[PDB]
């Protein structure tokens, strides 16, 4: 009576109450305080108120079980409806309105059909924080900023990530490319899973360009999920010496005017042979020009190296690859590789000159 | 798009079960029919206090004040702190915030600011003998409200440090099929920027009331001292009975005010205690919001809690509405097999939660 | 069709980052940058992050005044003075 | 033996965990035929539903649930 | 498995109205019956339980009937040739 | 040590030394890990820092002892076991990616 | 300069084709040898110590 | 400092 | 080494002078700055003497 | 009159619990 | 200002780390130490 008068919900709640016989204020309601004197002049009322480890947890376990079992014994449209519904191994009709016209079109019956149910967090979008790894059997190194697409719980979904080390812990700071043979941190923009979820990552999902190597490319489980990530990429700004004296130098070029080097007083540089410093104050006549103080006297044929961190952002980047809605249902193709776009548009590859490595050969060192 | 609700009532909890369930709310009409209609200062400064918890979460009022859109996101903790207006004390944004509490990514190391004290609000008493100990068997263990000083109105000044730091996955299945036995009645007279004698006579009130029955009462005076009492003198009175072989409890409070006899006040602070513990079986009338937020919210199991007749009220009733319009569950009152009283016993089957904001 | 539009737009946004990736990198997203690497006094507008190597000189305000005042109170009626005592 | 005992007894421990299976109606429990192009499936998803429903069931498509035991019953699909 | 209410879907329709495709003219998002067993933890039966149907996107439930087993098992002892059913 | 057994199986809690600063560090190479024979949680190495994610939470892992030879330099002495399989996979055998683990 | 960007990308797509014309005869994607031996990530060993 | 991490507030059209 | 790979205790190869910044030669790196400050520092240690 | 219930304050006990041969 | 802002939050910050870090090494170290001792002691009887 009293469950059916709650949840029949065109009545008012004191008619429930009426017909069976607010919350800001938190305390509850009481009598006046001479009614309850009269009330509780007496006392005899409440006076009877008044006065191995393996199979434990099994035990703990199934203890629950047969207590959702014979609290289950109930109302048949209140078990097999309403307050549970639907157990498993229940044949079902399941209606979804505004399917798209293309899955009835081409539905082909060789591929399965299936369909599973969302939590509350897999309905949210935002970052995932994961961490994963390049598949021991794929040939090829991962990019952060390259497409690839991930089976993270029902969903695939062709993302951008962008992979990231916390650098003895103190940042979060992002990589260009996947390790070698470890793992690494990631952030991808897509439906926020639980943590502790596994995936699996693939770059090619078509048959056109399947090759002959192995396809899966990246593993690895979810760590954290998040709306917002603050990761960094370092940027150094290189100055070099251009009068030099003991223990002091003025650096050349790594700032464009004084109100710059004002922004940076105090900042410590070091040079490349890990002489620190700290720079002082701008000169008036040449503009980004100023004067550093180091450990020692500095050479001629040094640069200066202001390490600073410049943050960077995912890309909000999201298509679920919906292969079931082609008339091919292989032959997904989604965003391209840089090297495929590279390839396509025939750009050469971005080749700083000055960055190649070289054979150094030392000169002996001689003093005088 | 909206879960639409209408009317100003209930709204701390529509919006705390909004971010427990992650689905977008609308209420509408905020007391759209008044002189002065729209939100209140007091539940804008919830508003700010949602902001302040969590992260990603969009609210967007309108311009005539009187319908909120409520986005939620992620619970992400974090230690802040809260300059809560005079309209409500600290009880009246600390209560809420025990039911985000445990599901955060960082832990609750918050510091609210303001009245400590209510007639018709929760107290820094209340807040810990009733409510954290309802919680410290849901499933948390690590839970602490501390008063760092206590300022009674109008003035105020008191700042309360909420600090729960056991970041549970969800709150137990409960299995209260029994009404505990109390075995002891303790109590807190505390009184700031007055005389030490009133809190004594408070205590001779209230124990001279609960004399006749034949447990064991205690009740612990605090008068408050210097930089620590606030601005404004004040006084007041905070009950519970214990059982301690469970650690149930059932609580009492009021305050003194212009005009008011301690022995008046320990008295009907005595007397609504015993009117509690009639109406109470297993929860008290206060502590079973929170008791059935955390079932309905435990894991996908069956969880079963005791009560009594008089416990169900419109109160009740619309906490139950509220529960089914979020996230569509029913409770099942099930008559015990018993007949010397009217209790029944609440199975609610919790849906599938866990906290995903706390990283692995 | 309802998934013609959202092919069409997911290809548009495809098109877009995909020349995107093959563009240039920005000034910001390079290590070593000299100062015409990078526009002109761009710095002052992007608030980067960097360490610093000593703490500048506290700047004397009427606060640090009061409190060393109120120092010298305490110690001037307790006559708690470290002067030197004659042999 | 003591000590075969004791690093037997050691591996039957495994972490507790819930089952969420029913024990009165389980499902039909999915079976995947899985094959590079080129061998067995069809054939194969043929002769085990004809020896198990005695059924010449040519031409498969779908999934194909039949029942092979006396509780367990179980669905193919390729 | 066992925190996710899963289905593998065997049958598969369109209820929509031909005369409203004949209206329209086949660009309609179309509603469609999907029957099938399912699995893990119990699926809720109020409309509106998301789900995401694992290649074509993600929808929302509008109503479920659950219907009688198609292929049930019957209730030492050996199995009937009778009771070796198939669907 | 842990009984009449050579290894014990137990639940791996929280991987302890996650936040430190220095990689390979005994520290950080260290799991708590609650048996389950008879429940109590002890706390067990790892071979290094690049295996130690591999195990994340409620793992199943094995566990043998230790067996120092010789007093280390940057030793926690006060570990008694090491971390030898993680859901039924030896994890050296991870390490160097003969196996990939199951879940 | 141009001559010398023609010169690069021929270079890039001469080796490109040449590596990915390396397909089996008929459609049998077949395994390889790291994936069949499953020598994962050995030191580098002796040919004397093969003997 | 109170900005840096946010990513929602409360729009107050009032 | 126990634990380490010998793909990850590999070769990282050091720098050379920028092409424009040539004309002093060699870049110095930090075993050419200990060979120069020892140096100087043992001859002001016997100028001191 | 009530001094020693300030005599009985938060002082030790309180203080600590109000925050949960010879030859 | 923003120097002696940044300076004394990186401080306080390592002075933090260090506490934490050195109270759950010598926290493993005793209170498993006295086990792997107890565990000795009751191993030298045999
Ligand atoms: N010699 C031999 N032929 C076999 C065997 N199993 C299957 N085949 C042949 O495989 C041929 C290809 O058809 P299926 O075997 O049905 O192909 P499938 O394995 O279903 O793979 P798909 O063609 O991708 O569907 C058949 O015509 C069979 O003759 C076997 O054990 N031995
Ligand atoms: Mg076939």
């Amino acid at each position: 009576n009293i469950g059916k008068l709650i949840y029949m919900d065109n009545i008012s709640p004191e008619e429930c109450i009426r017909r069976w016989r607010d919350l800001e204020k938190f305390v509850p309601y009481f009598d006046t305080f001479e009614k309850l004197a009269k009330k509780w002049k007496s006392v005899d009322a409440i006076k009877e108120r008044f006065l191995t480890w393996y199979e434990l947890q099994k035990a703990k376990i199934s203890k629950q079980l047969e207590i959702n079992n014979i609290e289950y014994q109930e109302m048949t449209p209140e078990q097999r409806q309403r307050i549970e519904g639907f157990k498993a191994g229940s044949y079902v009709r399941i209606v979804f309105e505004k399917v798209p016209m293309e899955f009835v079109k081409n539905f082909n019956p060789k591929f399965p059909i299936v369909m599973g149910g969302l939590l509350p967090t897999e309905i949210k979008f935002g970052i995932v924080k994961a961490r994963l790894r390049r598949h021991r059997w794929h040939k090829k190194i991962l990019k952060t900023n390259d497409p690839l697409v991930l089976s993270l719980g029902w969903r695939r979904f062709q993302t951008l990530p962008i992979y990231t080390t916390t650098d003895s812990r103190t940042r979060t700071r992002m990589l260009k490319y996947t390790p070698e043979h470890t793992y690494c941190n990631a952030a991808f923009y897509g439906p926020l899973c639980s943590p502790n979820t596994p995936f699996c990552g693939v770059q090619i999902v078509a048959n056109s360009d399947t090759g002959n190597g192995f396809r899966i490319a990246a593993t690895g489980i979810v760590e954290e999920i998040d709306v917002n990530i603050e990761i960094v990429k370092k940027l150094k700004l290189v100055g070099f010496p251009y009068k030099i004296f003991k223990n002091t130098a003025f650096i050349k070029d790594m700032f464009s005017s004084a109100m710059e080097v004002a922004r940076f007083e105090g900042a410590q540089i070091k040079t490349v042979s890990g002489i620190r410093g700290e720079i002082k104050r701008a000169l008036s006549k040449p503009e980004g020009h100023y004067r550093a103080a180091f450990e020692d006297k500095i050479l001629m044929s040094d640069i200066v190296i202001l390490r600073s961190w410049y943050p960077v952002r995912v890309k909000k980047f999201y298509n679920p690859v919906t292969s079931l809605l082609l008339k091919e249902k292989t032959e997904w193709k989604g965003l391209r590789l840089t090297g495929q776009i590279r390839a396509a548009m025939n750009l050469e590859t971005p080749s700083n000159p000055d960055s190649a490595y070289h054979k150094i050969e030392r000169v002996e060192r001689h003093f005088n | 798009k909206y879960t639409t609700f209408q009317g100003s009532q209930n709204f701390r909890l529509r919006i705390v079960l909004a971010t427990l369930s992650g689905k977008p709310i609308k209420i509408e009409k905020i007391r759209s029919g008044d002189l002065n209609p729209g939100l209140k200062d007091y539940e804008v400064s919830f508003l700010r206090l949602i902001e302040s918890v969590t992260n990603g979460s969009v609210i967007e009022i309108s311009y005539t004040g009187t319908t909120v859109i409520y986005r939620p996101g992620i619970i992400v903790g974090g230690a802040s702190t809260h300059i809560c207006p005079s309209s409500k004390p600290v009880g009246y944004f600390v209560e809420p915030m025990l039911y985000l509490a445990p599901f955060s990514k960082k832990k609750f190391s918050i510091l609210f600011k303001g009245i400590t004290a209510s007639h018709n609000d929760a107290g820094i008493e209340a807040i810990k003998w009733g409510l954290m100990p309802v919680m410290e068997k849901f499933g948390v263990r690590e839970c602490a409200l501390h008063t760092l000083k206590r300022g009674s109105p109008p003035l105020g000044g008191g700042e309360v440090h909420l600090v729960v730091d056991s970041l549970i996955a969800q709150p137990i299945t409960m299995h209260e099929i029994d009404r505990p036995i109390i075995s002891s009645i303790t109590g807190v007279a505390y009184s700031t920027r007055v005389s030490p004698s009133l809190v004594n006579r408070m205590i001779d009130g209230a124990k001279k009331v609960l004399k006749n029955l034949q447990c064991e009462v205690n009740i612990t005076a605090d008068v408050w001292r210097g930089e620590n009492s606030g601005k404004s003198p004040g006084w007041g009175i905070t009950l519970v009975a214990q059982s301690k072989q469970k650690g149930w409890s059932y609580f009492a409070e009021d305050i003194g005010d212009a005009g008011s006899i301690p022995e008046e006040l320990g008295e009907k602070v005595a007397c609504q205690l015993l009117e509690e513990i009639s109406k109470s079986a297993a929860v008290g009338r206060n502590q079973l919001p929170l008791a059935i937020v955390y079932m309905v919210i435990g894991k996908e199991d069956i969880g079963r809690l005791r009560i009594n007749k008089e416990q169900i009220d419109e109160r009740f009733i619309i906490l139950l509405r509220d529960i089914k319009k979020i996230f569509n569950t029913e409770v099942f009152l099930k008559p015990v097999d018993e007949a010397d009283n009217e209790d029944m016993i609440a199975t609610i089957k919790g849906i599938g939660f866990t906290n995903t904001s706390k990283k692995i | 069709s309802s998934f013609e539009k959202q092919q069409i737009e997911i290809r548009k946004q495809i098109e877009q980052l995909e020349n995107e990736a093959v563009a240039e990198k920005k000034w910001s997203l390079k290590g070593e940058v000299k100062a015409k690497d990078r526009p002109e006094d761009a710095l002052l507008t992007e608030e980067l992050e960097f360490d610093r190597t000593a703490k500048p000189v506290p700047v004397i305000t009427s606060e640090v005044t009061e409190s060393l005042e109120d120092m010298i109170r305490r110690r001037i009626q307790d006559s708690n003075f470290d002067d030197l005592q004659r042999r | 033996t003591m000590q075969r005992s004791s690093d037997v007894n050691e591996r039957k421990l495994h972490v507790p965990m819930v089952d969420r299976t029913p024990e009165d109606d389980p499902p039909p429990f999915i079976v995947a035929v899985v094959g590079p192009p080129g061998t067995g499936k069809t054939t194969l998803i043929r002769s085990l539903v004809r020896r198990m429903t005695k059924s010449t069931l040519n031409d498969i498509q779908g999934p194909i649930t039949v029942v092979s035991g006396k509780h367990r019953r179980l669905t193919f699909l390729e | 498995r066992n925190e996710h209410p899963y289905m593998l879907a065997d049958r598969f329709t369109d209820l929509t109205h031909p005369e409203l495709i004949e209206t329209q003219g086949l660009q309609i998002d179309r509603k469609v019956a999907i029957y099938g067993y399912l699995h893990g933890t119990p699926l809720p039966s109020a409309p509106g339980t998301r789900v995401h149907i694992a290649g074509v996107g993600d929808f929302s439930v509008a109503q479920i009937e659950k219907l009688p087993d198609p292929c049930p098992t019957p209730f030492r002892k050996r199995l009937d040739d009778k009771d070796k059913l198939i669907y | 040590p842990f009984g009449g057994s050579s290894h014990a199986k137990g639940i791996v809690l929280e991987k302890l030394g996650i936040e430190s600063k220095q990689p390979n560090s005994a520290i950080r190479k260290c799991v708590r890990v609650q048996l389950i024979k008879n429940g109590k949680k002890v706390t067990a190495f790892v071979p290094n820092d690049g295996c130690l994610n591999f195990v994340d939470e409620n793992d199943e892992v094995l566990l043998a002892g230790f067996g120092r030879k010789g007093k280390a330099k940057g030793d926690i002495p006060g570990v008694r076991f090491k971390v030898v399989k993680v859901s039924g996979v030896s994890l050296l055998a991870l390490w160097k990616e003969k196996k990939e683990k199951p879940r | 300069k141009e001559a010398h960007k023609n010169a690069v990308i021929a270079a890039r797509e001469g080796k490109l084709a040449e590596l990915a014309e390396n397909v089996s005869g008929d459609g049998k994607r077949a395994i390889n040898y790291q994936i069949l031996k499953n020598k994962g990530l050995t030191p580098k060993r002796n040919k004397d110590n093969r003997n | 400092k109170m900005m840096k991490n946010k990513r929602g507030g409360v729009i107050d059209k009032r | 080494a126990k634990l380490v790979h010998d793909v990850q205790k590999k070769q990282h190869r050091e720098r050379s002078q920028l092409t424009s910044r040539s004309r002093y030669g060699f870049l110095e790196k930090h075993k050419d700055y200990v060979k120069r400050a020892q140096d100087f520092h043992r001859k002001q240690s016997t100028l001191k003497v | 009159n009530g001094p020693s219930d300030v005599y009985v304050p938060p002082s030790k006990k309180t203080q600590k619990l109000l925050r949960s041969e010879n030859l | 200002f923003e120097a002696r802002q940044r300076i004394e939050e990186k401080n306080k910050e390592s002075s933090d780390y260090h506490a934490k870090m050195a109270h759950i090494v010598n926290t493993i170290n005793t209170e498993e130490g006295a086990e792997k001792n107890k565990y000795e002691r009751e191993r030298k009887l045999r």
